[PDB]
């Protein structure tokens, strides 16, 4: 009953404090008699080394479960598909920390990955929230020609036919355009005055200075804006009246990490309890069979609850992704992000402070006016 | 300028490595010979693939790459999706792992593969019930990743399609083993076809629960996508015939004919560059490593590989790489638990049947029944007034059932097609 | 898009709501010359308004 | 046609006799202690309805 779960980490001083985490929760309850065997992978800039890196220390170990964390340098991309393609093979299952791309979603793409941060397309839950507290009927969407704007899209139409409304108008960028003024016009002759914003962090902010430029920062245009498109040069070429959102505790790796690896050490020992297992290959080239537990895994995970966690209970949706995340609405005062709203789970809780609208408005407005422009 | 195929132990290496040889000698010569490196391995591991990979790229520049496999694991071209995206080689899909398609194409990868996707189904689903002149839907599913969209372009379908198909809400299976709400969501199928947009494992629990709730009747019709029906060989128990599905199997075709296919697109694909650039295009500097940044400064080949004609045979892709006339030929378990080709697709999108349908008796229980009762009549007297039908995408007018005549060829002949 | 001069009965009914409801309008054309039915394009199997 | 319970518990025919009842009014010849399993699979079926 020797059990090596290995880990993907980003730096060596990563890798001695969460190991030391780790070592620390091997005693704090969760499993019995004997305990994990702990290891870790630097996180590497190349594919080819750290695929082999990888294979020599997680596949010659006994892994249930890995650990993998955000690149070290937030301005490039560097999504880790590899470790969960790799994984694929044998149905491990993965334990992202704060991949909150939309491609990992689905299981279709990535066939075991889990993570404990939520996608972007769960942005269009606090986004109906918002729009059944602040009473909102017509919305326009506008969302970039990616598979993560795609899945937002219908999300977001999924969870609106529930009051059986309908968006009036859908627009769509491109990944790398710069003039969307044609677009930018279509919206403005619109009933609706409110946009919603889901693309890149270029794109986004390409598109917000052309709306600068052409006045739709005037008073009367409420703008919905995701996390990453209010961050790098939005808060610097963005004014106020833009209501920014934020995953509270999300970007505490240590956090999530203090939770996740007690997680998965308890479900071992769920597992073990159950009838036999099988073992992962020693050698990376060598046998091609598939798990039999991999669907164990999974359904032994998705009910799976757990209320130690420091962000609280933990629970996994039907994607295994996180489940009633802790969001809180931003808002821009002077330039200032000012905490308004609170999103633990299906509900806001509004602050003392004012929720100040572009325009210098100090009343909620609404798109409900016709114009009595009727072609 | 270089091609690899990989290939299995199937078959035997030389005779493959000959017939690799041949494929671009048969004809239309290429300005530039393409050269074969055909490896009999069988280790579907990522370590070896990746390595072979690698050593491949390293051998005088490969620009071209054919992935063969035998298993039915699905993770082959999870990797290859990776292989592709940090390679940047057009890279062809043949019968085996890779077969099944079910991820979305990544805009840095140059995958044209010849399966069809779910979408690409739904039409040929489409026009069999059209022929089958079933109008009823009961669409029993699973939460599975990528399904919404799927009913969702269904229900688009259904709603854009001028005959008027009735459409039931479909009844989606929320949790596996419930046992409690399992009837529930059962009791809600009241219909005669239904389709089972799920897995093989929890389709053979759905089929084995409507056995023991009699969903499998003679006016009771089943679909299976190819997905659920990708194991030929492995026919269950406790699976009904008259399991009429659309796949892309071997027994029309070889790997030795899809690897024709695929060295003729790399030959249209070749050419359309030499009409377009001058320049042959070259990898990088190193196999799988990124110690400079990456970059592909030339155009990609997603907009030569669209107008791809081999002999007459339009090998078109769409956008995202599907193929615009894939096979997708009709197949039906027999009475003794055979599946047999009753028809294809690659006519013009169109499909056509073998106008034979008599799968009624009873498989999962015994229980003889007689409902079909034929009926003959003849057209002289003012009191049947049949006519042909109108080609306006419906079967016929409105509140008419069907009828089917024989239709003389020759005088000779009598071979008579039931139109 | 030359400006030509129609009135009608129609055109009179319009006025009258816009005097009683509070319209501005401007009328055009139909460019089709067709009330608007089912018509045949590429990828003939969704329905598209003329 | 009247559809008639053979053997109690046998769990694997009774849904096979059940799944023959499409009506809105159903006839009852039972005992109170088989009656009230024969509703419990009723709702487990769904047959509770308005
Ligand atoms: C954990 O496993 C790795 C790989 O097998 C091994 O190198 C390491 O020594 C193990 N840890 C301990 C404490 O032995
Ligand atoms: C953007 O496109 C519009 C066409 O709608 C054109 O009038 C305008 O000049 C373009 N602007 C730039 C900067 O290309
Ligand atoms: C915005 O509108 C105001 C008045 O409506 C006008 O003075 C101003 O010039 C406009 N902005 C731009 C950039 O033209
Ligand atoms: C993460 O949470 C721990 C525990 O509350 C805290 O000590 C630490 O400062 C947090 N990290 C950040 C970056 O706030
Ligand atoms: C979540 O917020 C709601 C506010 O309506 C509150 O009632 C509930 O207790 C909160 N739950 C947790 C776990 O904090
Ligand atoms: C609307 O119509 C009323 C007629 O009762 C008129 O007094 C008013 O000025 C109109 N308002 C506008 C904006 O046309």
């Amino acid at each position: 009953k020797i059990v090596n779960i290995g880990a993907v980490l980003s730096t060596r001083k990563h890798e001695q404090m969460f190991r030391e985490a780790v070592n620390q929760a091997n005693k704090r309850h969760g499993s019995w008699k004997i305990q994990l065997n702990a290891t870790s992978v630097t996180h590497k800039p190349n594919a080819i080394q750290m695929a082999l890196s990888v294979c020599e220390d997680l596949i010659s170990s006994q892994v249930y479960a890995i650990l993998v964390s955000h690149p070290p340098t937030p301005n490039d991309h560097f999504t880790p598909t590899p470790v969960s393609y790799t994984a694929g093979f044998y149905r491990i299952p993965v334990l992202g920390l704060t991949t909150r791309m939309s491609i990992y979603s689905d299981k279709s793409i990535h066939l075991s990955f889990l993570r404990t941060v939520p996608p972007y397309s769960h942005q269009s839950s606090v986004w109906f929230e918002m729009m059944r507290v602040y009473s909102w009927n017509h919305i326009i969407l506008l969302v970039s020609d990616d598979h993560e704007g795609r899945a937002a899209q219908k999300r977001l139409e999924t969870l609106l036919e529930e009051r059986e409304s309908k968006a009036e108008k859908v627009l769509q960028f491109d990944p790398g355009t710069k003039n969307v003024t044609a677009l930018l016009m279509e919206a403005k002759e619109l009933e609706a005055r409110v946009i919603i914003l889901s693309a890149s962090e270029d794109d986004a902010a390409t598109v917000y200075r052309a709306a600068a430029m052409l006045n739709m920062t005037g008073s009367g245009y409420v703008w919905l804006v995701g996390e990453r498109e209010i961050s790098g040069n939005a808060l610097r070429y963005a004014p106020d009246g833009i209501l920014g959102l934020q995953l509270i505790n999300g970007k505490n790796e240590s956090a999530h990490i203090s939770d996740a690896v007690g997680v998965v050490a308890q479900a071992v020992h769920e597992l073990l309890e159950k009838e036999n297992i099988t073992d992962p290959p020693r050698g990376c080239v060598g046998n091609t069979n598939i798990w039999k537990t991999g669907p164990l895994f999974k359904r032994v995970l998705m009910s799976s609850k757990y209320a130690d966690g420091v962000t609280g209970r933990v629970e996994f949706n039907e994607d295994g992704d996180r489940k009633f995340a802790n969001y809180s609405i931003m808002n821009l005062q002077n330039r200032k992000l000012v905490q308004v709203g609170i999103y633990n789970g299906t509900h806001v809780i509004p602050n003392d402070r004012k929720i100040i609208w572009p325009g210098g408005e100090t009343e909620k407005p609404r798109g409900y006016q016709m114009s009595t422009r009727l072609k | 300028l270089n091609i690899a195929v990989m290939l299995g132990h199937s078959h035997d290496v030389t005779e493959r490595e000959l017939r690799t040889l041949w494929g671009p000698e048969q004809a239309a010569g290429l300005p530039l010979d393409v050269n074969v490196v055909a490896l009999l391995m069988n280790r579907t591991d990522p370590k070896s693939l990746i390595t072979h990979v690698c050593d491949l790229m390293s051998g005088a520049r490969i620009h071209g790459l054919v992935f063969g496999d035998d298993t039915d694991q699905e993770a082959v071209a999870q990797m290859l999706d990776f292989i592709s995206s940090h390679t940047f080689v057009p890279i062809l899909g043949i019968h085996g792992g890779a077969s099944m398609i079910m991820a979305d194409k990544d805009p840095t990868s140059t995958f044209f593969q010849f399966g069809a996707s779910i979408q690409q189904q739904a039409t040929v689903m489409l026009k069999i019930m059209q022929d089958y002149d079933w109008h009823v839907f009961s669409l029993v599913t699973t939460i599975f990743p990528g399904y919404r969209e799927f009913i969702s372009f269904v229900k688009t379908t259904v709603d854009n399609s001028f005959v008027g198909w009735d459409m039931q809400n479909v009844i989606t299976l929320d949790t596996s083993f419930e046992d409690a709400k399992t009837q529930v969501q059962l009791k809600k199928i009241h219909s005669s076809v239904i389709l089972l947009y799920c897995s093989k494992d929890e389709a053979v629990l759905i089929l084995s629960e409507a056995r023991s709730l009699g969903l499998t009747g003679y006016d009771f019709f089943w679909i299976v996508p190819s997905l659920v029906s990708g194991n030929t060989e492995l026919i269950p128990k406790e699976f009904p015939s008259g399991l009429i599905s659309v796949s892309y199997d071997d027994w029309d075709y070889s790997l030795e004919a899809r690897v024709r296919d695929g060295i003729g697109i790399l030959t249209t694909a070749a050419s359309s560059m030499l009409e377009k650039f001058s320049y042959i295009p070259e990898a990088k500097a190193s196999c799988y490593g990124q110690m400079e940044r990456p970059e592909v400064p030339m155009h990609t080949l997603h907009p030569f590989m669209v107008n791809v004609t081999w002999d007459g045979k339009d090998l078109s892709f769409t956008e995202e790489g599907y193929q615009v006339h894939p096979r997708l030929v009709v197949i039906v378990l027999n009475k003794d638990r055979e599946w047999e080709k009753v028809g294809k697709w690659e006519n013009h999108t169109l499909s056509l049947r073998h106008a034979v349908w008599p799968r009624y008796k009873s498989f999962s229980d015994c229980e003889p029944d007689d409902n079909h009762l034929s009926i003959v009549t003849l057209e002289e007297a003012p009191f049947v007034i049949v006519e042909d039908i109108d080609p306006l995408t419906e079967t016929c007018v409105r509140n008419t059932v069907p009828c089917r005549k024989f239709v003389k060829i020759n005088n000779s002949t009598n071979e008579g097609m039931n139109v | 898009t030359v400006p030509q001069c129609c009135y009608g009965f129609c055109i009179d009914l319009l006025i009258k709501l816009a005097r009683t409801m509070n319209f501005t309008y401007e009328v055009h054309l139909v460019a089709d010359g067709k009330f608007g039915t089912q018509e045949r394009v590429n990828n003939s199997n969704k329905k598209e308004w003329n």
